[PDB]
């Protein structure tokens, strides 16, 4: 409501512009002595104004004929636009996405649709992480001559206390059996530590 | 000898035979010529070279402008001299103070240089990619989040265009 | 010479039964390429250059035919300001310049040939300079003055007869040094920072903790990475040593292709003004003498109409190559996305 | 240039592409061989006796000058049609095999 | 078996359009006396 859509406006002009200046390139002689009919066919007899008929006609095909070429080509490129809007409408619209930054930049959560003219704008619910802190970590444990790695998450350390959280989002617990599982002993993780 | 045109004429290194008087390129034009009294092979070469642009901040706004020779290396085949010319690998541009700083992209004039209406007068600069930024990396460091935000973006997209029908007898 | 049947490939049959299953017991580590054109030349076109040149009655001739000259010069600039955005949306993703610390300790893997090089002029990498190497372009630069093709140097070098018709070409907006910058600043991120550069801010995390989660991603439990972390070391370090060797050995053809075409079409261009088109000769000298203006203008518009046409159909082709560019540059920066700044 | 080939009295932001550089001529050269007799106007159209048709006669023009005008007061002709050339260009070109 | 693939018939069915278009689009004048080239060569000289 402040102050854009550049990009559905661009749409609207770029069609008007073209349909303009085929209105404009009715002015063009093409090598003929008038660019009217009523001008060549009024002061001349048949057989020889159909020269100059002749080349208006041919400079008026070819006229018609650049517009709709440009024409089709800019459906092209629409009609790869269409398609990049379906797709986003069935996969986060329809679900989650997990393809980063299809859906907006963060970890998308959702996606809301609205209806612009001649398009579609997206609204995009995605979640950012923020306020991070240091820590300090460590691959693996070293409890018993045994080597225990975190099921779902991360072994931090306060400084002089040890946890395992998540990795999004600090969420510190104590580390049991529950959270972790073992493989192997202590001889061969690089960094393992004793606790 | 009848042959009408316009250019430049100077002395040349090819050698033609007794029977030749002219030389064409193969865009079929006439590039060299036997002088008819002298003798002397002389080469062609066209009169108009090398792209201009003109760069402006909107006539809604100022007239003043800054042109952009493409072509030329001064350290000329110039309009005008005035005052601040500066050379960027995209040519020589006239018209345009340079400064130290760096911005993000204005109008973009080229390789790196973009152009701007500050202070009124028009600058030119090198564009800024973006803020520097360092990583504490560690082996063993790592960086948690305590906090979050929701978002909420938009993104636009087009989807159809005007149908439109002509009738050809009626254009 | 000889022919034959094409073979499809090895025939190969698979042990299938009921109660029996395969399952690996190593695995290996491999490094491929993936070549991706995101732009072409920009070009420019001055029609009263290249269907006229300097005649003053084919220029007053050609005024009824302006809004042609407009219309081509209107969708070589779309073409013009598209490859600029093409290349931003490719390389411009992040807007934050990472440098790695001198801390090149990341857990056994070597990343030396494919960081930046501070002994250059430029910052480029290893492998970044071994692919400069490989494709040949056309224009060594962007400035061609004009005392410096003067003569019969003209119409023997190329660019000064493609110049000397009006055919212009820009360069970009990008440099090459700050594409490189831009690179850096990813290759940065992501091995100090894994995947979370590109959701917010960059959070440090050990080198082999990164790997480690990246294993959990395709279904392999951590400690398989935790206690083969020399040898998978010494694998990444041996591929990317076979991709410098591959290439400084011997190619990339489809980079090469688009310089190809784009100054194939140029030099059509200026072939084709050896024309008649159905006049009596294709100079507008021998035309202009030896022939006075009401019927030398008949011959001067058949000129017109060839040369014209001429134009139209370079306009035509190449705006349909930027739509496959374009096309080649939104699967490139969907790759940045998904493959580099994440797990796919 | 700009305002007339947007075809607008107002110019937005930006930069656009003009014409290329053109340098004006400033002199004008003409450089024909050194010629200084006149072709045979007077053993041509003023012979005594001509030619039969079928066996017709030909003449070869050599190194001269081709001033048609000493022609103005001597013979009419009612007869004059060029054919690869306008009649306005004549005294402005050299001829090759005449 | 029943009863379609439509859009793997429309991929030859616009081909084989455009291919005859081409051949009756021999029948124009284009603004010419006729559009055979043997009327033209025949009953008219060469220039
Ligand atoms: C690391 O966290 C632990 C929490 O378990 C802190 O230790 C406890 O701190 C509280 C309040 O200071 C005391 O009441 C407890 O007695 C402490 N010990 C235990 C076992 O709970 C510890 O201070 C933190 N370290 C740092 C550097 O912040
Ligand atoms: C972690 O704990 C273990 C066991 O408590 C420590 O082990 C010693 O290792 C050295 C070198 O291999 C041996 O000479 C000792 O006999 C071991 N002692 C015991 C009791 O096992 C290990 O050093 C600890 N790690 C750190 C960093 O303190
Ligand atoms: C303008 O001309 C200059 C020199 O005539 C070009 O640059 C020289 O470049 C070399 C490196 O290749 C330097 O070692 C010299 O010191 C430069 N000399 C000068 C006077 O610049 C320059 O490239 C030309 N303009 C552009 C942008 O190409
Ligand atoms: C994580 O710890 C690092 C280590 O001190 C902090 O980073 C440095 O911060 C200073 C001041 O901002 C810079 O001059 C250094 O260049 C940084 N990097 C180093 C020293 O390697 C950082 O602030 C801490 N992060 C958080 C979120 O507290
Ligand atoms: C997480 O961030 C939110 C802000 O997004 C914090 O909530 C704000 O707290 C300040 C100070 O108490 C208030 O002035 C704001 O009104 C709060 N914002 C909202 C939206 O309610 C919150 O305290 C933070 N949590 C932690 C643990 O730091
Ligand atoms: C898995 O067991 C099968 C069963 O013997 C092995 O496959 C056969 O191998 C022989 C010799 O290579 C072939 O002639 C047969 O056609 C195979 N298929 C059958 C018998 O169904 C296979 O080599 C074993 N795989 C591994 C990895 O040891
Ligand atoms: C898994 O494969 C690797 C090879 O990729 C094996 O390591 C190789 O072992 C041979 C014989 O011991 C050595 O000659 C090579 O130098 C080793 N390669 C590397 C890169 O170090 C490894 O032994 C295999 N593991 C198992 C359990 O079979
Ligand atoms: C990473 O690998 C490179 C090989 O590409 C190592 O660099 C070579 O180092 C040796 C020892 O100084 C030099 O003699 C060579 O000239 C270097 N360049 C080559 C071989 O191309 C580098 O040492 C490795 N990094 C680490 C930490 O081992
Ligand atoms: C055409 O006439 C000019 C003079 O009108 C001749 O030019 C002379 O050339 C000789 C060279 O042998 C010089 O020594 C004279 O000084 C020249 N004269 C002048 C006035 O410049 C020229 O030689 C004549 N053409 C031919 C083929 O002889
Ligand atoms: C980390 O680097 C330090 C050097 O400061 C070294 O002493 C230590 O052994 C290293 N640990 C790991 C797990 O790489
Ligand atoms: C430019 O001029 C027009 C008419 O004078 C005016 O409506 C418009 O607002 C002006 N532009 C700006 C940015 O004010
Ligand atoms: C701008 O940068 C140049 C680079 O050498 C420096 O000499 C100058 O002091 C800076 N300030 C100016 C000239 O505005
Ligand atoms: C030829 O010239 C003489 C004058 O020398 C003139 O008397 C005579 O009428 C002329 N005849 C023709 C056919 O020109």
């Amino acid at each position: 409501s402040s102050t854009a859509l550049g990009k559905l406006q661009d749409v609207v002009n770029q069609n008007a512009q073209a349909l303009n200046t085929l209105v404009k390139q009715l002015s063009s002689n093409f090598g003929a002595i008038s660019s009217v009919l009523n001008d060549i066919l009024s002061r001349l007899d048949p057989p020889e104004a159909e020269v100059q008929i002749d080349r208006l006609i041919t400079g008026r095909l070819q006229s018609l004929q650049t517009y709709v070429t440009q024409q089709l080509i800019r459906a092209a490129e629409i009609r790869a636009s269409a398609n990049l809007a379906a797709t986003k409408m069935s996969e986060c619209v329809l679900g989650q996405s997990k393809r980063v930054d299809f859906c907006g930049k963060g970890y998308h959560l959702m996606s809301f649709p609205q209806s612009a003219p001649h398009g579609v704008v997206f609204l995009h619910v995605t979640y950012v992480p923020a306020q991070e802190k240091n820590f300090t970590t460590a691959p693996a444990i070293c409890h018993d001559g045994k080597a225990h790695f975190p099921r779902e998450g991360v072994f931090v350390s306060n400084g002089t206390h040890w946890f395992v959280t998540q990795r999004n989002f600090y969420e510190p617990q104590i580390i049991t059996t529950d959270n972790t599982f073992v493989s192997g002993n202590c001889d061969v993780v690089i960094g393992i530590v004793n606790n | 000898n009848g042959l009408t045109g316009t250019g430049v004429l100077t002395e040349s290194n090819k050698k033609f035979l007794p029977f030749q008087q002219f030389g064409r390129d193969i865009a079929d034009t006439t590039d060299a010529v036997r002088d008819p009294q002298t003798l002397e092979i002389l080469d062609i070469t066209p009169c108009s070279f090398g792209g201009v642009s003109v760069i402006t901040p909107g006539t809604n706004t100022s007239n003043q402008v800054a042109v952009l020779y493409q072509d030329v290396n001064c350290t000329w085949r110039v309009y005008s001299t005035g005052s601040n010319v500066f050379q960027t690998r995209a040519g020589c541009l006239i018209g345009a103070e340079h400064v130290n700083n760096s911005y993000e992209c204005d109008i973009p004039i080229g390789a790196g240089i973009c152009a701007s209406y500050q202070t009124q007068s028009i600058i030119a600069y090198t564009m800024s990619l973006g803020a520097e930024n360092s990583v504490a990396y560690s082996n063993n460091s790592i960086a948690i989040p305590t906090n979050f935000t929701i978002s909420v973006t938009t993104e636009i997209l087009p989807v159809s265009m005007t149908k439109t029908s002509v009738d050809c007898t009626m254009y | 010479i000889i022919a034959y049947t094409m073979s499809l490939g090895a025939e190969n049959s698979v042990a299938y039964s009921n109660n029996s299953i395969a399952i690996p017991t190593n695995f290996t580590i491999s490094v491929t390429t993936e070549i991706l054109p995101v732009s072409m030349t920009k070009t420019s076109v001055d029609c009263t250059m290249y269907i006229c040149g300097d005649s003053t009655e084919c220029s007053n001739l050609l005024l009824q035919y302006g809004s042609f000259c407009t219309q081509l010069n209107r969708a070589l600039t779309g073409i013009a300001v598209e490859q600029d955005k093409n290349t931003q949306e490719v390389f411009a993703q992040v807007k934050q310049i990472y440098k790695t610390p001198p801390i090149k300790d990341f857990g056994g893997f070597n990343f030396s040939q494919i960081l930046p090089d501070p002994s250059k002029p430029s910052k480029r990498s290893p492998i970044e300079d071994l692919l400069f190497n490989k494709v040949t372009l056309a224009d060594a630069g962007f400035i061609k003055q004009y005392g410096d093709c003067l003569g019969d140097i003209a119409a023997r070098d190329l660019i000064c007869a493609q110049k000397f018709n009006g055919l212009t070409v820009l360069p970009p907006l990008l440099t090459d040094e700050m594409i490189a910058q831009y690179t850096s600043a990813l290759l940065a991120g992501t091995i100090t920072s894994g995947w979370t550069f590109g959701a917010g801010p960059a959070l440090q995390i050990p080198f082999p903790m990164q790997m480690a989660y990246r294993f959990n991603g395709i279904g392999v439990t951590q400690n398989v990475l935790y206690e083969n972390q020399k040898l998978i070391a010494n694998q990444f370090n041996s591929a990317i040593g076979k991709i410098q060797d591959s290439l400084s050995s011997t190619a990339l053809g489809k980079l090469q292709d688009v310089v190809n075409q784009n100054a194939q079409a140029l030099n059509t261009l200026v072939k084709q003004l050896s024309s008649n088109f159905g006049a009596i000769s294709s100079v507008l000298n021998d035309i202009l003498s030896r022939l006075d203006p009401p019927e030398a203008e008949v011959q001067i518009d058949r000129l017109i109409t060839g040369r014209l046409q001429s134009l139209q159909t370079y306009v035509t082709q190449q705006l349909i190559r930027a739509a496959e560019i374009r096309a080649s540059a939104n699967l490139a920066a969907t790759k940045m996305s998904e493959c580099v700044l994440g797990q796919s | 240039e700009t305002k007339c080939t947007l075809k607008s009295f107002t110019v937005e932001k930006g930069i656009y592409q003009t014409s290329n550089f053109r340098v004006q001529p400033t002199e004008s050269i003409v450089r024909f061989p050194n010629i200084t007799n006149l072709c045979p106007f007077g053993e041509v159209f003023n012979a005594t006796r001509f030619a039969s048709v079928y066996a017709w006669n030909r003449k070869r023009i050599s190194n001269c000058v081709a001033d048609y005008s000493v022609l103005y007061n001597s013979a009419s002709f009612s007869t004059f049609k060029c054919y690869g050339v306008s009649p306005t260009k004549l005294n402005d070109l050299c001829f090759t095999n005449v």
